């Protein structure tokens, strides 16, 4: 969300019975009015003047940022002939720059969903097809789809693909259908179901999400299931490896700090190195503390001063002073801060270098991370292993469900 | 994008 320069601009009123404008937005969306739409009238008098995407700051000197919709067009229609704006170009954050899938340009959701309905209903199912669009269209653009799909077909696209597709593709398809928040909240539900938890599932998410990721997680736990993600990570977790998780999951580690607390850095350190190694035991709530509270980039350096102070650096630290799930926890979280690629590439070497695959785990990262980090986890892949990782689900997967999570990958390096 | 819309 970049704000622009605030500018005057004033707009009079037309004779067809407006001020040929349209706007969306309001402060029940949580963000502010803007301009959608000028008239070919009003076009011709505000060259340059007006744009769309222009967010409206103020009407005839009143504030109306922090107002909702209807507010101001209340204002604009019960005002005069002409009306005076102070407004401010909203230039959309971008996403992100490493990701493998990127957003078509000449999207169209009618004709995507009419060609995936004909693949469909090819008899033997055209899966080429399906996999060759959903593949090359971005997450929020699916959704697009998968809407007019329902209004084409009278039934669901998710719904439709599961009976369509079949196997370890159809679990890539159906995950690549889910907002970013849905499928990590199934996939988190699906690591608790029935007895048992799948911890490593569990570690990997919440982990690995960022403060924003969790909260929209949060959210979107609660519609989906009615219950509340702490109230499961509760029932299905136990001792310390159960209060870091719960820690995790609230998504309220601290922001990037401006400065660097160099002083605090040093602290951090020796109270890291006293909890653990210098001592007999450990004092693992300080270790919760510190490492869920503190923003990335002071823990990144954190553990450097760690290894001024400790013989062990801070993974052969946890392996020597924690067992079991609340080691394997700390091992996760401390990667995902060192090099959350790093920490993608090796968990996908890992599920794919000895015998068979693990899918799950493969699925997961290649829908997730796509439009994320994909080619830094690539970079760090190719760096590490000599060969690419493209090169790895070749030799580990086949079919279409191979070219699928080619696809996602982007390419080969 | 695509949200509720007025045209004045
Ligand atoms: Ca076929
Ligand atoms: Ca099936
Ligand atoms: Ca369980
Ligand atoms: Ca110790
Ligand atoms: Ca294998």
């Amino acid at each position: 969300s970049h704000m622009g320069g605030e500018r005057t601009v004033t707009i009079r009123r037309q004779t067809v019975g407006g001020f040929g404008l349209s706007i969306k937005g309001g402060a029940e969306h949580n963000i502010p009015v803007v301009v959608s739409k000028i008239s070919k009238e009003q076009r011709a008098e505000l060259s340059g003047l007006l744009f769309i995407g222009d967010a409206i700051l103020q009407i005839n000197g009143i504030n109306v940022r922090k107002c909702r919709h209807e507010e101001v067009v209340q204002v604009l229609r019960n005002a005069g002939e002409e009306v005076t704006l102070t407004v401010s170009f909203l230039k959309r954050a971008p996403g992100s720059a490493y990701g493998s899938v990127k957003a078509y340009t000449n999207f169209d959701a009618e004709r995507d969903a009419l060609n995936i309905e004909t693949a469909i209903k090819t008899k033997g199912v055209d899966e080429v097809t399906i996999v060759n669009i959903l593949t090359n269209r971005s997450n929020e653009q699916r959704q697009d789809i998968a809407f007019a799909y329902q209004r084409r077909t009278k039934k669901e696209l998710a719904s439709a693909l599961k009976s369509a597709l079949s196997g370890h593709l159809e679990t890539v398809i159906l995950g690549l259908l889910k907002t970013p928040a849905q499928y990590d909240a199934s996939e988190l539900k699906a690591s608790m179901k029935g007895l048992g938890t799948d911890e490593d599932s569990l570690i990997e998410i919440i982990c690995s999400r960022t403060n924003q990721e969790l909260q929209e997680i949060n959210r979107v736990y609660k519609e989906m299931y009615k219950t509340d993600l702490e109230k499961d990570i509760i029932s299905d977790t136990s001792g310390d490896f159960r209060k870091l998780m719960v820690a995790l999951a609230k998504g309220r580690r601290a922001e990037d700090g401006s400065v660097i607390d160099y002083e605090l850095i040093d602290q951090d350190a020796r109270d890291l190195y006293d909890a653990g190694v210098k001592r007999k035991g450990t004092d693992v709530p300080k270790w919760i503390s510190i490492m869920t509270e503190r923003s990335v980039p002071h823990l990144q350096k954190v553990f450097d001063r760690y290894k001024s102070y400790s013989p062990y650096d801070m993974l052969e630290s946890i392996r020597k002073e924690v067992k079991g799930d609340l080691e394997n926890a700390f091992l996760n979280l401390v990667q995902c801060i060192q090099n959350k690629p790093l920490y993608f590439a090796d968990r996908l070497y890992d599920s794919m270098k000895g015998k068979g695959t693990r899918d799950k785990v493969l699925i997961r990262i290649m829908v997730s991370r796509s439009e994320v980090d994909m080619l830094k986890i690539r970079s760090e892949f190719k760096r590490k292993y000599g060969k690419s990782l493209y090169y790895y689900i070749q030799q580990d997967t086949k079919g279409d469900y191979q070219k699928a999570l080619l696809y996602l990958c982007g390419g080969d390096d | 994008r695509k949200l509720p819309e007025t045209t004045l």
